[PDB]
This record gives structure tokens, sequence and C-alpha cells, in this order.
RNA sequence: GGUUUCUCUUCAGAUCGCAUAAAUCUUUCGCCUUUUACUAAAGAUUUCCGUGGAGAGGAACAACCCAAUUUUUUGAGGCCUUGC
């Protein structure tokens, strides 16, 4: 039935490495701050655009006091990213507004370069420590000479076990991977539902790109968001089957052919 | 659109030595919440949501066992970690007895940890630290175990620096050796103390002593296998400090096998560890696997418990530390003693420092820590507002108690009665309270005093006007506003003369959710909102040339008064209460004379601190031959003080608070036996006098500034600088974070220019930088507020040389006119 | 479970059936107990016996009891403050 | 090593009372106390189950066969535990 | 295998325990430790040839236990899994 | 009593299927010569590709450190006489 795969870590790491050209290098969720779906929803509803995100039909379409200019202090002028970040504050008459604003702590991840280099070493890209401060202070330190001594045997929890293994670094890196690579087992999926390039168009602010393609990125986001907005559950369900009905009836027979051969047969039949 | 043990719960509640109140805190995203989540998972295998940022604090009461199997009752306040919401943390801190601060291992100590340590120490609470997210030193930073030890020690050192900064006595310094420190990872349900980790060694192995081991693990102690005894280093060879040898190395090995292998060798490692897993469990995805395995290895969640039980005093100790600061009487003859014993008895007492809402209805249940005695359902109770004093019967309402509840996280346990030391929700005492309130024996003789109302770490600065779309809906909106005043602690509202309804907040995020609450829940009415603007304060930069002296409305009294600036430190000290008014002239003068070279005579001449009991302004009388008509002077002096207070509360320029100014009297003319004439006429006159001195010689505006901490990669530091340049900011300090590939930027930025700052920063860096900002510092606005030669273009932003004029005029146009 | 009751006044029952009441100050692996201001009772543990509450009471003082001969313990009264 | 045991060793050189498993009561100076509660004493007064007394110069009682010991109150003042 | 582990799982159950000295104990288990030392609450304890006494708390040295009578409801097959 | 894949019946989508189609109706826009075919946002509804849960049936693959003399795995159990 070819559902539910379960692999070893080694398999996963090998597959990951094979896949690298198609894969996003963002380990945190911070890249996508106002480039996520929540922001797009907000943006839609307020009829705003975030500089390189999607535009939209406006959701729908008299003099006032606060508005008056003379009473307004302007140091910095209220940009649309603020309106989306804090849409119940900087924005009158919000409707259908979602709340962006979460802290996805910054992901600090060191790509390893070379096989040597044990999976746990201080990479040059860290920042050296150098604990420096006041005097240490004092603590009821129970000077020896008193008495006492271990009855012997007990030892640190894992002693024969080494700290690290040839797979250790790879195993750790499997922890910070995009979705299909972080798991040993899973359920099999149809090939159609595997959109290899989704994370390419979700990229945040490219620049150096000919106008034409930047528009295409904007349009792909528009499709993305609309699908997410539109996503009713099935809402009602029937398990009716077609090929099982056809196959149970004597007018159909079954076999196995070369795909190519079937294709040819279908074209002839259609003609 | 818990039956069996609650009895058990009640038993625990009764005892008062099995219960403790503790607080989790630390910098944004260091894993406080996942720790609690994972704890709850073990315990019960049975706007915030959408944002992912904690905003409102949550009270959780739970029954937890220590390493010896003794159960306790814990009252845990889970506060928010965003710096804009520190208001709720102060609420928590008033209620509780100690505090747990956990700093994410990979981040280090950050802005809000520093502020919270300061604050909790000043609140006389007991301080412990859980370092969370130790997994990030292994799985993410991939440090060597040796280096992770260094990093951990650095954290400890930094916190000790901070703590020593604000505590007169080093009674407490934190070292896992003393039992003040967790090393944990809530995500993977690993949580231990140096001691409780030793328990693991003993219980798997033989008789070896639990405590003698533990005390010798942390801190440049090495272990010679030949000796069989731990030693100050004598092995030149290079053997990892014993924390590494016995803890971090095997912790790494456990994690490494599970992430790294999990198929090839993981099972045997588990046999060595003594962990049996089933086939199902071993087929799991790696992060859940890690959590599983560590749950088996590392126990229930002991360390938090032991730390709290040993170092937090408990309520029984409770009141005496608590009674001192909180209670206006401060104890002496009756009630202070009563509070201190804490036995349910006598008057009963309560302190309300929160109002947790109910979504469905207008009414909300109040929350507080029962100080003495006990509350029962339906008992009539007497409310004390913060305003009410000893003989102010008017403000003290009474009502009954609908239901009592004990709060698990977002569950409401009904109960019949609640004893002293415990936290409780009270239904029915809602309508008559606003923010802080105390609950007392109702219409029963005794007498009462109210606990000091909440002091906050921050100052509210950002001002928003609010107005409903249809004027006929106004009262609904007003009702809504009342509700949010109860809901949020520092959220301050006011209606200013134009009819403009104003909300003062701490910053953008805060205010956004205040608006959210208001529009979405408390009133369905469509609401207009004005652009964010800050408050300003008013000051003087030089001694007045000449002094205007106002005859009273009755032409009977004259007051000659000048004004000049205070040396910065004075005002800052005045407010902190270090120099505060209560001490006898002898003491006060000694302080000022000693610290600022104040004149003895001038010291003697000090009357009052103006607007607030602790306020920036000072009032002083110096006219020696004429002064020595003190009796007459005395008669009027208090009315002058009241005029002063009122005049500095209210503003000659922008109708704002006057800051950092000394007012000094040179000539007292008072009618012989001033009568009602003097009594009534002088106050209005005095306000005039104050203004006249101020304006004549020599006003300026004060803009509030924020302190900004930015976390960011090396590549984007320049971008941060650029942003601050755009907003008139200026940077203080730019330095890499020890042990982690990021830089920290500290900077300042004017409040007005702070609007949208965060978001522009983050946008220009592609969400790599992140900025926190908190009010920190007031500072004079560059221009001259009073200069009619300056022509203001109506919409175009002005240059700095005359911002003062722009701000002044527009603010006056907004209301003062 | 033992450390909780430490410092409290405790009613301890011996294997012969004696009643030792003292201040529970220390224990160990074997349940050897340290009992301060300890008295021994034989005839009764009073629940307000109208005739008398106390017969064959003996003042002992500072007592170390061996755990071998201990059966059980209940809380008798709170810790003396001293 | 147990906390009560340390307190027992502290009573060495003091006058102590010992009851055995058989209820004989021995009062005198504790010379030596071993880890297992083995007790060497001197200049004893023994009070039997019938009430009668006797006098002994030197005794040694096995730890297991001790029901309990009474120690001076001089010791009461190990409050850490 | 080690059946004390099984007993350690019975916190918050109510049981009747018969002692070696004949005493009968009915109460709610707060804790069993590795030595089978058992701690209870809301305890009605009947020494052989007395009327019951009620104790809020009672702590039994493990060795003095003869046997536990368990709740009829108890799902043993669950508890015997490790 | 355990493990694995076939079949049937029953039930369930409040953030999911870390994916994203088509259709109906009711509105404003945009093509505009008429109708289809269409523009692009909202709302109310369905159909389809997958999916979970429960039961029953059939098949295949295995299979009927810490109790040894000083404490915590008992030397305890039982009987009778005397005393207000
Ligand atoms: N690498 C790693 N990440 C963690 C760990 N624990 C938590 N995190 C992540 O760090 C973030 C912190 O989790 P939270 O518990 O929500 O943080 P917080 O303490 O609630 O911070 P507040 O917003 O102030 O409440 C989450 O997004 C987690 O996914 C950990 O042990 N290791
Ligand atoms: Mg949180």
């Amino acid at each position: 039935t070819y559902q539910r795969w379960q692999f070893t870590l080694p398999m996963m790491s090998t597959l990951y490495r094979l896949a690298n050209q198609l894969l996003t290098d963002l380990v945190d969720d911070n890249y996508f701050y106002l480039f996520d779906l929540k922001a797009f929803f907000t943006s839609k509803a307020l009829n705003m655009a975030i500089p390189g995100g999607p535009k939209f039909e406006p959701l729908v379409r008299d003099w006032n006091e606060f508005n008056d200019i003379n009473k307004i202090i302007i140091r910095q002028p209220i940009r649309t990213e603020y309106k989306i970040a804090f849409p119940y504050l900087y924005n009158n008459l919000p409707h259908h507004v979602h709340l962006t604003w979460y802290h996805t702590p910054n992901v600090v991840f060191i790509k390893t370069e070379d096989p040597d280099l044990p999976a746990f070493y201080f990479d040059p890209l860290i920042n050296p420590i150098s604990h420096r401060h006041s005097v240490k202070s004092q603590e009821p330190l129970p000077d020896d000479d008193e008495e006492f001594e271990l009855p012997e045997f007990v030892e640190p929890f894992l002693k024969d076990t080494p700290l690290y293994t040839d797979n250790t670094a790879n195993g750790i890196a499997l922890l910070w991977a995009p979705r299909p690579f972080n798991l040993r087992s899973g359920r099999t999926r149809r090939a159609l539902d595997i959109p290899l390039v989704k994370n390419w168009y979700r990229e945040h602010c490219p620049a150096g790109q000919p106008v034409k393609v930047r528009v295409s990125y904007q349009k792909l986001l528009k499709y993305y968001v609309l699908n997410a907005l539109k996503h009713r559950p099935p809402k009602a369900q029937k398990k009716r089957y077609l090929f099982r009905s056809f196959k149970a009836t004597k007018f159909f027979q079954s076999t196995k052919l070369d795909w190519v051969e079937v294709g040819l047969q279908v074209c002839r039949q259609g003609y | 659109t818990t039956v069996y043990e609650m009895d058990f719960l009640a038993d625990l509640m009764d005892n008062s030595e099995l219960i403790r109140n503790v607080t989790l805190c630390g910098h944004l995203h260091h894993g406080k919440t996942c720790f609690v989540d994972c704890l709850i998972e073990q315990t019960h295998p049975e706007t915030e949501q959408e944002r992912g940022v904690g905003i409102k604090s949550t009270p959780v009461t739970v029954v937890l066992p220590d390493t010896k199997g003794k159960s306790y009752l814990f009252n845990i306040m889970d506060t928010p970690g965003h710096v804009n919401f520190s208001d709720e943390v102060t609420a928590g801190l008033r209620i509780s007895d100690g505090v747990v601060l956990f700093i994410d291992a990979a981040e280090g100590v950050m802005l809000n940890t520093e502020r919270l340590i300061k604050h909790a120490v000043q609140e006389r609470l007991a301080v412990t630290v859980c370092i969370n997210k130790i997994d990030r030193l292994i799985l993410e930073l991939k440090l060597p175990p040796t280096d992770a030890y260094y990093k951990l020690r650095h954290i400890v050192d930094e916190v000790n620096g901070l703590i020593s900064m604000y505590s007169t006595d080093e009674n407490l310094i934190l070292s896992p050796l003393l039992g003040n420190v967790c090393f944990s990872s809530s995500q993977y349900s690993i949580c231990f103390t140096l001691g409780s980790f030793a328990k693991i060694y003993a219980d798997t192995f033989g008789d070896i002593n639990y405590q003698e081991f533990a005390k010798r693990l942390w801190g440049d102690i090495y272990f010679n296998p030949k000796t069989r005894k731990f030693t100050k280093k004598a092995p030149t060879s290079s053997s990892q400090r014993s924390f590494v040898e016995f803890i971090l190395e095997p912790l790494y090995k456990i994690l490494a096998q599970v992430v790294g292998d999990v198929d090839t060798s993981l099972p045997r490692t588990l046999d060595e560890l003594g962990i049996h897993l089933t086939k199902e469990e071993l087929k799991l995805n790696i992060r859940p696997l890690l959590r599983l395995v560590c749950k088996k290895f590392f126990g229930e969640f002991t360390g938090f418990v032991d730390m709290c039980v040993q170092h937090i005093p408990s309520p029984k100790v409770g009141a005496k530390p608590k009674i001192e600061h909180t209670y206006t009487g401060g104890v002496d003859s009756d009630l202070g003693e009563a509070m201190s014993d804490c036995d349910p008895d006598g008057p009963l007492m309560c302190h309300t420092t929160k109002m947790y809402s109910t979504d469905d209805g207008v009414q909300f249940h109040a929350f507080g820590r029962v100080l003495s005695g006990t509350i029962h359902a339906g008992q009539p109770v007497k409310v004390l507002g913060e305003n009410y004093t000893l003989e102010d019967e008017e403000d003290s309402q009474i009502c009954t108690v609908g239901r009592l509840w004990i709060s698990v996280a977002r569950y409401h346990i009904e109960v019949n009665r609640v004893p002293a030391g415990n936290w409780v929700l009270i239904e029915g005492v809602d309508q008559p309270i606003v923010k802080t309130a105390t609950i007392t024996e109702p219409r029963g003789n005794e007498e009462a005093q109210i606990f000091r109302p909440l002091k906050f770490n921050t100052t509210s600065v950002i001002k928003i006007a609010v107005e409903p779309v249809n004027p006929s809906e106004l009262p609904k909106m007003l009702d809504g506003l009342r509700k949010v005043n109860k809901s949020y602690p520092s959220l301050t509202t006011k209606v200013e003369e134009s009819g403009e309804h104003v909300i003062l907040g701490t910053g953008e995020l805060y205010l956004d959710c205040v608006m959210h609450d208001l529009r979405k829940m408390y009133s369905e009415i469509d609401i207009k909102v004005a652009d964010p603007v800050v408050t300003f304060c008013e000051t003087v930069v030089e001694t007045s040339s000449l002094k205007c002296f106002a005859e009273t409305p009755n032409k009977k009294n004259k007051i000659t008064m000048i004004a000049e600036p205070l040396e910065k430190g004075l005002a800052e000290d005045i407010e902190n209460e270090v120099v505060q008014i209560t001490w006898n002239r002898k003491k006060l003068g000694e302080f000022f004379q000693t610290k600022y070279d104040w004149d003895l005579l001038a010291a003697r001449s000090i009357w009052a601190f103006g607007p607030d009991a602790t306020g920036p302004n000072i009032l002083v009388d110096d006219t020696l031959p004429s002064e020595v008509d003190k009796a007459l002077l005395g008669s009027v002096k208090d009315s002058i003080v009241q005029g002063f207070q009122w005049g500095t509360r209210e503003g000659p320029l922008c109708d704002e608070l006057i800051r950092n100014v000394k007012f000094k009297i040179l000539d007292a003319v008072v009618a012989q036996e001033p009568l009602h004439r003097g009594g009534g006429q002088i106050i209005p006159t005095a306000r005039r006098v104050v203004y006249s001195a101020f304006l004549m010689a020599t006003p300026r505006l004060m803009e509030p500034y924020y302190f900004v901490e930015v976390q960011a990669p090396a590549d984007c530091v320049s971008a941060v600088y650029t942003v601050l340049a755009r907003r008139r900011g200026h940077v203080t300090q730019d330095a890499p974070i020890p042990g982690s590939p990021l830089y920290t930027i500290k900077a300042f930025i004017p409040a007005i220019d702070s609007f949208g700052f965060e978001t522009d920063l983050r946008t220009h860096t592609q969400g790599q930088a992140f900025s926190l900002s908190v009010f920190h510092h007031w500072q004079i606005v560059p221009g001259d507020p009073l200069d009619k030669s300056i022509v203001i273009r109506p919409l175009e932003p002005q240059p700095a040389p005359h911002l003062a004029r722009e701000f002044m005029i527009k603010t006056r146009r907004r209301k003062g006119l | 479970k033992m450390l909780q009751h430490i410092d409290y006044r405790m009613r301890c029952i011996l294997q012969d059936g004696r009643i030792f009441i003292g201040t529970f100050k220390a224990f160990d692996k074997h349940m050897n107990l340290i009992l301060c201001d300890c008295d021994e009772f034989r005839k009764i543990k009073p629940k307000n016996s109208k005739q008398a509450e106390r017969e064959e009471k003996r003042v002992l003082g500072l007592v170390l009891l061996r755990g071998e001969n201990l059966v059980s313990m209940t809380v008798e009264g709170p810790p003396p403050k001293d | 090593i147990g906390v009560p045991i340390k307190v027992l060793h502290e009573a060495e050189g003091h006058i102590v009372t010992c009851e055995t498993n058989t209820g004989e009561v021995y009062r005198g100076k504790l010379i030596e106390a071993e880890d297992n509660m083995n007790c060497q004493m001197s200049n004893i007064t023994v009070t039997y189950r019938d009430g009668r007394v006797a006098q002994l110069e030197q005794v040694y009682i096995r730890g297991s066969k001790i029901r309990f010991l009474i120690l001076p109150d001089m010791l009461k003042n190990m409050l850490k535990s | 295998m080690k059946l004390v582990r099984f007993l350690m799982k019975l916190s918050h159950e109510t049981v009747t325990i018969e002692l070696k000295n004949g005493t009968q104990v009915h109460g709610t288990i707060t804790g069993v430790d590795v030595s089978m030392n058992t701690h209870l609450k809301a305890v009605k304890m009947t020494l052989k040839n007395r009327e019951p006494v009620q104790l809020e708390t009672l702590s039994i040295r493990g060795n003095n236990i003869r046997y536990f009578i368990l709740p009829d409801s108890l799902p043993l097959d669950t508890l015997l899994v490790d």
C-alpha cells in the first residue's frame, strides 16, 4: 500500500544532502515576519501592501477632530508596516484583522564545513566567551578532614559510551531541517501534492531581480494566501468509488501495461 | 456558543508550610512557557494564541512533589516577558514571595532579565534562577561540553553582578552549589539541579552520598580516578571539570545518540542508562523521542521544586517581609501583627492586585493573596479602594461573595473557603474596585488600612486619543474604557478639556492589544483613534532674571518666588525616595548638605517636593529677617504648598508635569492675622506665582527617550545604525554576544521618533534583527518652546532647532488653546 | 515524607506496644529516630478519657530509638518554637 | 553514615541509659559506641524487669539487642538537618 | 518483578492493611517508598482489641506490614506493566 | 494472547491535508455591441482529490546489585495463673 515510511538517521541525512538545491536555508521563523500569511490577511483587509508582497481587491470601500493637522506632532510618519504590525492601534475601523506579532527566537545554526571537525566544536562564527566579573564569593564549603567516603562502585552514568559518534552531528542537524527531513517515519503522499518550489516564492525581499520576475513572486503569494483563506473543510463527505464499481462489473478487465502503451491507447480511443 | 484530590488540594492549602509562591521570568523566548507546558504534561497526561506573545499573566496552582516524595502546593505566576508588559509582572511580584528567573542559555542575560532582577530585589523577594534551553548549546550552537560550561558560568557571573548592584547585603549569591540554580530544557523535559542530578547517580548506583557528591560538582573541581576523591585540580593532564565529566558530557552523549543515531546504537545506550522503551516509542520522530527519553531519565521535574522549597521563605515567613512594604500602618499595635502570624483568624485580610476577566460578561473575578484569616462564600466583605484612608468612609463599598475559586491554568475550581497564604479568585467584588484594592471584614468592627497601591518599573508615555464614531454611542465606549482600566494595570485614562478621551500606554504592542480588547470585547462600537504621541514634561534651564510677585485676590498678601534648575542627581534621587521627605529636617538637611553641598540654611528652608510625595520639584523658603515671622508664615505655608503641588501637576506651557525645578521664595508679605482672606485667596495666587517665576526665567520642553536593545547578526549591524540615524536615535554600545553568533546593540531614541521603529528595523534586516524598547530617560527637546519668530508649516515635519515650538503649539491646540 | 514531620511532636509506636511521644528531630536509613523532650506512655493514648488521660507516664528526655523496634508514627502536635 | 549515629558518638564520655530487647536497664558512662550501635560502658547500675538493682564495673552490649538509649540533654543544642 | 514498585504506584488509593502485630489500618495512600514504608491520610486504625482511632496521618515501617487489601476496582493488569 | 496486509459496515473536520482544485447562488466592480464564455474581491453553500476514528471478517508471520548473624522480607505463634 506504500504508506508510512520509516528510515534511519543516516538515510535522512543522505536524502537531505541530495535535496539541497531545492531547499530553504532558514532555520527560524523570523524571516517571514510581515511576509507570512497573517500579515497578508491583515494587508488584504486593510487594502495595504507590504512592499514586496501581494496586492488585492479592496475588501469593501465625513470630517473628524483627531485628524486635524495643527494638533498633530510628526517626528516619524506612520508607515504601513506599523499598521500591519499593530492593527488595532494604528488603524481605525479594523475588521477581519489577524494579529501578527510573535517572537520566533533567532535561530543560530552552524553549518559544518568539513568532515574532520567533531560535531561539537566552537566554530569561529560563535563569539568567544571570556567570563569576566566580580569576586566569586564564599559558600559553606565543607572542608574535608571530617569523615566520610564513598563505598565504591557507582560511577558517572554513561562511562563506556562515548560522548559523540560519527553520526552525532548529522543526527543533530536532522533537528533543524525543513519538514520532510526531520522525521524517521511518515506517511506516503501523492506526487501531486508535493510542490517542490513553494519556499522559493515565499522568499522575503530579493532585489537584483528583473521586474518581470518580481511580479511573478507577488502573484504566487496571492495564490498562496487565497488558498489559505479559502480553505473550507470538505463540509460533507461521501466515499463513493468509480473504478471499484467499474472493476467489479464484467465489462471491464484489468491488467498491467507500459504507461507509454496506455497513453497511445488513450489517444487512439479519444480520436 | 477533579473529584478525588481537590480534597487533597484543600488539605495542602490548609497547612501553610507545604505551599510556596514562585515566579518564572527571563528574557523573551528563553523557554519559560515550554518548561511549564512540559511540566503540566507530566503532571496531567489528561490574542496570545494568534500572536504567540505573552501579554496577560496567568496564575496556576499545582501540587508537586520534591526529591524526597513530600508534596507541596505551589502558586505560580506566569508573567509576560515582553518589556512593554512589565506591569503585570509587578502585579505578580506584589502577590508572591519569591521569583524564579530563567535566562535562555544561548541568549545570555537580556534587557528584561536585568530590569526584573533589579525590581524583584527591590521588592525584597527571594531570587532563584532557572537556566533554560540548555539544549541550544548542544543541538544548535554545537559547542564542546567544556565551552558550554564556560558559557553557563558566564551567565551565573552576569546575574551575580546584577544582583550585587542592587542589594546592600550579599546574603544571596547564586551558585548551583548553594541550590539557587536549575539547568533545564523545558522543551525536552530535562530539568535538574546539581544536587538532584547526583540523586540520579546514587539511585542507579550504590550507596554514594547524595549531598556530598553534589556539592563537589560545580566549579573548577576536578576528579582523579586514582584518588576516588574529588580534588582542587592536581591533574595537569587535562580532565574536564567535574560538572562536565559527570553531567554535561553524559547529557551530550544521551542527546547525540538520540538525534544522531536512534537506530544504530541508541538501544544499547538506553540499556546502559537503564531506560526501557517499547517498539512504538522507538519509532518516534526525533524531537519527541528526545523528550521521551529525557522524561524517563531525568525524573518528574524535581529541581524547580527543591529550589523553591529551600530558598523561597513561604507565607509563614510571608507577612513580616510582606507586611512592611505593602501595609500603610506598617504594623505596630494591632493589624500588622495580625497579618504577620498568618493563621486563619480574626479580621481576615486580602490584597487584590489583578482583575481577571470573564469574556462573556461585563463582570470579572478579582484575584489576590489572602494575607490573614480566610474567605468564605457569601460572607459580606468591605472593599477598600486605593484612595480610601482611615477616615474616608465614602470610597469603601461593600458587597458579598458569589463564588470562590482556585485557579489552575485556565480552569476554575469552585471551593467553599480559602485560607491565608493562598491565592484566590473572588466573584462579586468587581464593580466597586478599580485596579488595586484590599478586601476586609465587612461591616464588622476592627478598622483597616490599605496596602500601598502598585508601583511599576516603567513610566507610561504613549498617548492615544479615542472617540466613538457616533456620538450617541459615547457612553458604551466609556463603559468599555472603564473595563480596560480594570484589565490592565498601568493603563491610564483621562478626559481632557476638549472632551478628548485619552489612553496612556507603555508602547505600541501594548496599546494595540488595549485597542483590540476595547473594540472586540468590551464595546462593539466603531472607534476612531488618533495618531500616537508622547507626553512631554516642562522644565527650566536657568535661574530667573526677575521674580513676579502676586498680590492675593484679596489685596493683602504678596509672594516673591524665583525658579531654577536642580542638578540632575537631585531630582533623580528625590523620586527614588532615597532622599524622601519623611525624615526630620535634621536628617533631610544632612542628606542634601552631605551629597550636594547644599547650604545648611537652605536645607532648613525645605518645605515640600511638589507634585507627588516623591516628585521632581522642590519648594524652599529663604528670607531670614522677614522669615522670622514664622507663625504667620506657618499659617499660610501649607496653602502655598497645595498651590505649588497643583501648579506643578498642571503646566504653564503644555499643561504638563513640571520636572526638575526648584522653586525658591524670597519675600513673604502676609496680612496680620490673614483670616479666611489668606486661607482661600493664597492657593490660586500661589499657582500664578509658580507660573510667573517659571515662564519669566526660562522654560524648555522634555521629551521622553527609550532605551533600545537590538539583537542581530554581524551583517546587519550597519542597518541598525542607519535606522537609528533616520529617527534621531544615537547608539550607545555595540558588542558581540559571548558564545553565540549575534551582536547586541544598545541605543537610545526619542519617544516620538520611536513609532514604527521596531517594524522598520525588522523589515530592513529581513527579520533578523529584533528590537526591544523601554522608556528610560527624559531629556530636553532641542529648541526654544517660546519663540514667535518661528513659522511652522502645517504638515511638513520641522527641523530639530524648533521642534520645541512645533510640539508646544500643536499640543496646546489639541486642548489648552 | 519523613522530612515534613521533622521538628514536629510525634507519637511513635513500638513493637512491644509502648507509646513514645517526643519532638522528631532526626532519622536515617534504618528509621533510627531522635526524639527530644520525650515521654513514654503505656496504658493509653488519651482521647480525653473523662477519668484521666495519663497513667504510667514517664519522663525520658532526649531519646534515640532504634528503627528495628519502631512500628508507626503519627503527628501529635506542632513544633515547640524554642 | 546516619545522623543519629553521629549524635550517639557525640555522647561518648557521657552518662547514658540503655534498655535492651529484654527490658534490662543499664545506666552508666558510655566509653565507646560503634557504628552498628555496639556499646561499651562502665560503672553501671542495672535495673531488671522485676525492679531489682545491681552494680557492674564494665559492660558491652550488642547494637542489635538494644531497644533504645537515653542521652544527656547537653547534646540537644545537628539542627541543620 | 520488584513488586514494591507496584505498591509505589498506589498513591491516592484507599486500602486496608493488616499488620504483623494484628493491627488493621484503613486509609488513603500518600506514599510507599522502596522499603515498603507506607504513608497514609484520613486513617481509621484499629489495633487488635480496641475500637478504632482516627488519624489525619499515619506512617508505617514497611517490615511491619502483613498484607494490603486493595480496591476491588483496581486494574492490576495496567499496574503490572513497567 | 502478539505482529503484518485484504474486505465490509459505521462515525467525524473549529484552525488542516505543514497541500489546494472545480461548481451553485447572492452582491458590487471590469470587459461590453446580444447569450454564453468571462474580469476580481466579499458572503453563503456544495462536489472532488486525500485523511482520521470505531467495529467486524478473512489472510500471512512469530508462537502455545540491595531476603544469610547489628535494623526493611520476621524466632514467631500459642496457652495459663495472679491483682480492684
Ligand atoms: N532549540 C531550542 N528551542 C527551544 C527550546 N525550548 C523552547 N524553544 C523555543 O523557543 C521559544 C520559546 O518558547 P516559549 O516558551 O514560548 O518562550 P517564552 O518563555 O514563552 O517567552 P515569552 O514570549 O516571553 O513568554 C519557542 O518558540 C520554542 O520553540 C529548547 O529547549 N531548545
Ligand atoms: Mg511565555
